[PDB]
């Protein structure tokens, strides 16, 4: 009458002067649980263990809290489906080569500054009109906004680059700089060529050698890896 | 109403001092073949410019010239397999190299980044690195 | 035993949502200091899992007009909303619109390359004689997400100082005026206390407090707590929006613009049994008569599914390229919680707890008011915006894609209102220096409480009895029940029991503080919801089922004795509660019936509410 | 000039093709053409190689110098012990086919 899954889970505590990473084990009923890890988690915090810490809000794969690292791989723990093979135990570390502030939570500081450095913002330089009228934009130049506008800065994708393990200082990873790339083709965006400029360094950009592991691990199916090598074509191209 | 410079800096300022672990990642991550067929061309190129290198540097400061060398090694009458040994091992870095450069060069022009394509490109290099390592090798 | 930051800013803000971030920056570029304390970054708050959009008369789909937007919105919140809020939300709404559009906004394009707007829930033309309207401006189905992240990158832009994973613990008074906030810094474990002349209280609902909802966990209704902790008012908390369709199982919400594409709902003889309950608007009416319909064909024995507990929402008949283009999200959210393709077969969704139209009573300023003697007095340094706050703009129910709306209107309304009120860099109030400690003695009782019952359990059995004591239809004896029931859950919170006693991330700890902001949150709702005896919006009490206005408006005014104040029911619920002994105490205020000018836009009076 | 960064990675490409190009040159048309072709694009197109692998995994303003400087004189030697190669012994081609004759 149940169905016990084990989660190895990763557990670290800066309250305790001396406690070493460790992992705990959890058995959980599949029967009186969701089909998501998170709802594993929120389980066994609510019911076997409340000082298991973890970031969760949405619970629908849309506000991009809840990532971290699901059987070797980043993922949304609330649209992770539970292996329900009862074999093997499922695997949950924090994102990988990040400092963790405690048990499943890493510290993002990092990652929001890089975002906040490339103005992710509409900028024109007529802005003497803005809270006017519309912007006028047609739906085809809009189009070529589907696949980069839903990025929920998850960090799943930039903490599976190890280009972004290696210069996280100063190689800004595949989310900022696909969101980088979604303001270059902005149609109402009049400063592309200067967002150009700024990636003129041997690091921002061209840390980047096409692993591919951000589109694979993306759960918002999008492509920051093709969004890369847009912005590489348009570098070599783009005149002053 | 700090900076991203700012912010970047005082980052990593209190993360270097802190006690904080950092969470692991070589030992945990899963491993997919893109991935291992990525790090391969990087060993390939590493191995690849080496060789040339250690064969400049032969040619520098050995006393005798190439075709003496050739000569040593035919007299001492290797068998085919011990031969054909030898070609695939030295013309298989070289022939995946070459193919998955093809195949960084057609990323390079924005095509095949569908993450379909990428498993099919590369399954293509790896059959394309058999089958010239195995014809040249026999030449 | 705990150290603490003191800071001082012109003003700040409590939340980073829509309302949150428009106000920050808002109060920034009017040359303001200010702080933005959140409890989450900004881009994981509420606003951005909202999907339908945010109305506003554009008229780049036909020919439209702001005031029939304000009647919309009037007859919606069923007479129950403040007409000079819901004159100034609709008036601004085009300005506020084109003002996100131009920060960046990516909206759906029209082949004038104009806002794509699309029909919703109660909106028609000509002053609701003139047919369906087409005024929800949206992105694809994930506008609160493209709402919320131009929002973050715009603020970006001013020296808005911001404090990420802040959890606000309650506000300092003196003399009945706000001087600021105290709060714990989740990061390190630190009190802080922020003193400002001004405050803003922008953090969202308390849809938590039942157990199925379509909120996020986070909505906890703390600013709600943080109120009437402190002595004031909320206001109409009893009524709660339940939206149609909210996914079966995990609570989900599928948007209502799938039946303003052309989704309708059927029942488990395939018959649009909307039809059946609105003629003329069908899948299209108001959320509270769609989900109590909804209800309806539930209980009578018309349910769908194996347990016969829902109904189907029918997309498939759609072309394909509509759903991938209009309704890219739900497609998306419809497979991963519920299987489903919508191309193929239907959704499996039922009335889900959605919405607060209740919160703080604030005027059409934003700032806060308290009612004493029959006279609305504001409350001096102390201002709300966003689901937080009860303009009230919305009333009895609120009108799809209003939300949205209210963030961006009232949120900037806030540093309007201080703009011209107070200048920047004026003397901070100067607080006593043991300002705050009861709210962090109260945080070391709950950091090592070991009792009986834990956070967990305590928060089950409150949402459980909200969810079938106060659910859409209401009776007086089971809302006693719940009452009684919730009051005892509250005494038995000296019970409770917690196992982390740390400080740095404590979300064992956290969760149990939110336990306390959901209690008090949950006690005014059913306590409002006992003592309201009629049927108004989403409050259906099957026991009082008529409205009761100072008028019978179903006949002529001429020859008609008005009813008293204390004899009839249109008048907003003022809520308070002794947090020591957990007892609720209840008044009332009139609803402002009139605008902001008459000649520019007529007060609608009260009339018989159909769809 | 500001767009170096860009530069340097269309340089890489455009070595990466003539290198590949030389590979059918060489089997067509053996030759001191092809020889100090191939001694030019191996030792160029190696040296930003090498470059990449030190810039992704050297750190530290002192080590990336000494690792960048070690580049050089690599460099430098192998370009020019594959010139002496192919001025003084029978060359980069005709090595491969008396190699290959074994
Ligand atoms: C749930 C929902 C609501 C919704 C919607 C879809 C869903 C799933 N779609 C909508 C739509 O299409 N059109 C529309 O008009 N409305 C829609 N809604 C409703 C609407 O989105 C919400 O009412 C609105 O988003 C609420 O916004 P607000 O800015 O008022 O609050 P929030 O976005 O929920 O964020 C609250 C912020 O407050 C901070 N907070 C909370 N507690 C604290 C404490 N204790 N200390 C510090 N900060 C706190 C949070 O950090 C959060 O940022
Ligand atoms: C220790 C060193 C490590 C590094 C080694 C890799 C270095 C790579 C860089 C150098 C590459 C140069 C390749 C040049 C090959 C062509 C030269 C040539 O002329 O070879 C002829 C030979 C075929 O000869 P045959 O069958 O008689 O046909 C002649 C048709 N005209 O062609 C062949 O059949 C043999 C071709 C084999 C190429 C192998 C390259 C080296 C491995
Ligand atoms: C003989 C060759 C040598 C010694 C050599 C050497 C190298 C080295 C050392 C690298 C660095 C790899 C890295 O940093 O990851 C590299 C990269 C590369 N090679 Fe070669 N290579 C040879 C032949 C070729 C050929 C024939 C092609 C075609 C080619 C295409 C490429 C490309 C496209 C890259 C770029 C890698 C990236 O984008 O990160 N190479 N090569
Ligand atoms: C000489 C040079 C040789 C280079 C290659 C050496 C061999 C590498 C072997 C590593 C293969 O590692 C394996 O790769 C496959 C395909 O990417 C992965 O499979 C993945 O894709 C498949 C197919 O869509 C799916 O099942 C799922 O997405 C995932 O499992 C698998 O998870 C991983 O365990
Ligand atoms: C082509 O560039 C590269 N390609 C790679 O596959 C690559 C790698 O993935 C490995 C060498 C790194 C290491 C084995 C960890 Cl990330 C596996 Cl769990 C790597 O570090 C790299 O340089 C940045
Ligand atoms: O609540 C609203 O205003 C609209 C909404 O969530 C929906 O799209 O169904
Ligand atoms: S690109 Fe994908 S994985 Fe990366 S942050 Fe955006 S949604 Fe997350
Ligand atoms: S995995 Fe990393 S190397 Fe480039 S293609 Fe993606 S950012
Ligand atoms: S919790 Fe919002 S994405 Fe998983
Ligand atoms: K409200």
């Amino acid at each position: 009458t149940s169905r016990i899954k084990k989660f190895s889970i990763y557990r670290w505590d800066p309250d305790k002067p001396g406690d070493k990473p460790r992992m705990q084990t959890y058995e959980v009923d599949l029967n009186k649980c969701g089909p998501m890890v998170l709802d594993a988690l929120i389980k066994i915090k609510n019911e076997l263990d409340s000082t298991l810490t973890f970031r969760r809000s949405c619970r629908e794969g849309i506000c991009g809290s809840c990532a971290m690292n699901i059987a070797g791989g980043n993922t949304l723990a609330c649209t992770k489906k539970i292996d329900p093979d009862l074999s093997k135990t499922t695997k949950i570390y924090p994102l990988p080569h990040m400092y963790v502030v405690k048990d499943l939570v890493p510290d993002l500081s990092n990652f929001y500054a890089q975002y906040k450095s490339i103005e992710p913002y509409l900028k024109k330089k007529d802005e003497s009109k803005q809270g006017k009228e519309q912007y006028l934009q047609s739906i085809e130049d809009r189009q070529k906004l589907d696949g980069l506008y839903e990025c929920i800065l998850c960090a799943c994708c930039s903490t599976s680059c190890p280009s972004y393990w290696w210069n996280g200082d100063k190689y800004l990873g595949p989310a900022v700089l696909m969101q980088a790339y979604r303001w270059m083709i902005d149609s109402r965006d009049d400063y592309t060529e200067e967002r150009l400029a700024q990636l003129q360094d041997p690091f921002s950009l061209y840390r980047c050698h096409t692993i591919m592991n951000c589109t694979r691990t993306c759960p918002k199916g999008l492509n920051p890896g093709k969004a890369i090598a847009e912005i590489k074509k348009m570098m070599a191209t783009y005149k002053e | 109403a700090t900076t991203a410079k700012e912010e970047m800096a005082r980052f990593w300022e209190k993360n270097t001092k802190s006690s904080r672990p950092l969470s692991p990642h070589i030992s945990i991550y899963k491993w997919s073949l893109p991935m291992a067929m990525s790090i391969t061309h990087r060993g390939t190129g590493v191995a690849l410019s080496l060789g040339v290198s250690l064969f400049s540097l032969a040619a520098l400061l050995l006393p005798e010239q190439f075709p003496h060398y050739v000569a040593v090694v035919k007299s001492l009458s290797l068998s085919p397999a011990l031969i054909y040994s030898a070609k695939f091992a030295l013309v298989f870095p070289l022939s995946y190299h070459t193919w998955n450069g093809i195949r960084h060069l057609v990323w390079d022009m924005g095509k095949g980044f569908k993450l379909s394509q990428v498993e099919q490109s590369g399954v293509v290099v790896l059959i394309l690195t058999l089958l010239s390592s195995a014809a040249i090798a026999a030449m | 035993q705990y150290p603490v930051v003191d800071h001082e800013f012109d003003a700040v803000v409590v939340g980073a949502g829509g309302a949150g971030l428009r106000a920050a920056f808002g109060l920034s570029e009017a040359g303001f200091n200010t702080a933005c304390v959140t409890k989450l970054f900004p881009t994981r708050s509420h606003t951005v899992a909202a999907q339908g959009g945010i109305n506003a008369a554009l008229g780049n789909m036909e020919d439209d007009n702001w005031r029939w937007h304000f009647y919309d919105t009037v007859k919606g919140s069923d007479w129950l909303g403040d007409q000079d809020a819901i004159h100034y939300m609709t008036e601004q709404a085009p300005a506020a619109v084109i003002e996100l559009e131009n920060y960046g906004m990516p909206f759906s394009r029209t082949e004038e390359g104009k806002i794509y707007q699309r029909a919703f829930g109660g909106q028609s033309l000509q002053f609701g004689k003139g047919g369906q309207a087409h005024r929800c401006c949206c992105v694809a189905d994930r506008t609160g997400h493209s709402l919320l992240h131009t929002l973050y990158g715009r603020s970006l832009r001013y020296d808005t100082s911001y404090f990420v994973e802040y959890f606000a613990l309650d506000l300092l008074m003196e003399n009945g005026e706000c001087r600021g906030v105290i709060a714990l810094c989740i990061e390190d474990g630190t009190i802080h206390r922020f003193r400002a002349k001004n405050t803003v209280i922008a953090t969202g609902g308390y849809g938590r407090t039942y157990f199925s909802c379509t909120s996020a966990h986070t909505s906890t209704g703390d600013g709600t707590a943080m109120v009437t902790r402190a002595g004031l008012p909320c206001q109409d908390l009893e009524f709660v929006q339940f939206h149609p369709t909210g996914i079966y199982g995990a609570g989900c919400l599928i948007t209502e613009g799938c039946r303003g594409e052309g989704g309708i709902l059927i029942n488990s003889q395939g018959e649009r049994f909307m039809e059946r309950y609105a003629p003329v608007a069908k899948d299209l009416a108001s959320r509270d008569v769609v989900s109590r319909s909804m209800t309806i064909e539930i209980r009578e024995g018309r349910g769908c599914g194996p347990e016969k507990d829902h109904v189907y929402l029918q997309l498939h008949h759609l072309p394909p390229q509509q759903l991938a283009t209009r309704l890219p999200g739900i497609s998306e959210t419809a497979m991963i919680f519920a299987g489903v393709d919508v191309t193929k077969e239907p959704i499996p969704v039922l009335p889900t707890v959605h919405y607060n139209m209740g919160g703080i009573p604030t005027n059409y300023k934003g700032q806060v008011i308290t009612h004493v003697n029959g006279e609305d007095k504001v409350v001096p340094g102390l201002y709300a915006c966003g689901e937080a706050a009860s303009a009230s703009v919305h009333g009895a129910n609120r009108l799809g894609a209003n939300s949205l709306l209210d963030l961006v209107v009232f949120g900037r309304a806030c540093a309007l209102t201080i703009a011209e009120t107070c200048k920047p860099g004026e003397p901070v109030p100067s607080i006593k220096p043991n300002a705050g400690e009861e709210s962090v003695a109260n945080l070391d009782k709950l950091r090592f409480a070991d009792g009986t019952i834990r956070t967990s359990e305590a928060r089950l059995n409150m949402q459980k009895t909200m969810q079938s004591h106060a659910a859409v239809f209401r009776t007086g004896s089971i809302l006693q029940e719940g009452c009684e029931k919730l009051s005892q859950i509250y005494r038995d919170l000296a019970h409770l029991k917690t196992f982390d006693r740390g400080i740095v991330w404590n979300t064992d700890l956290v969760e149990t503080l939110e336990l306390q902001n959901l209690m008090l949150c949950a006690l005014q709702t059913i306590y409002g919801a006992e003592a309201r005896k009629e049927s108004r919006g989403a409050h259906a009490r099957e026991d009082y089922k008529l409205r009761i206005d100072e008028f019978d408006y179903s006949k002529p005014l001429q020859g008609q004795q008005k009813r008293p104040f204390e004899e009839h029911w249109r008048k907003h619920t003022l809520s308070y509660v002794d947090v020591k002994s957990g007892k609720v105490t209840l008044k009332y205020r009139p609803v402002i019936d009139r605008t902001l000018n008459e000649e520019d836009c007529s007060s609608v009076p009260p009339a018989i509410r159909s769809y | 000039s500001s767009k170096a960064a860009s530069l340097h990675w269309t340089s890489e490409r455009a070595v990466s093709a003539l290198l590949l190009g030389l590979l059918p040159a060489a089997y067509l048309y053996p030759g001191p053409a092809v020889d100090y072709s191939l001694a030019a694009a191996l030792t160029l197109h190696g040296h930003w190689g090498l470059g990449q692998v030190i810039t992704d995994y050297v750190h530290g303003d002192t080590p990336i110098k000494v690792a960048n400087t070690g580049l050089y004189v690599l460099s430098a030697i192998t370009f020019t012990g594959l010139c002496y190669f192919n001025y003084y012994d029978v060359g980069i081609c005709k090595a491969v086919a008396m190699l290959w004759s074994i």
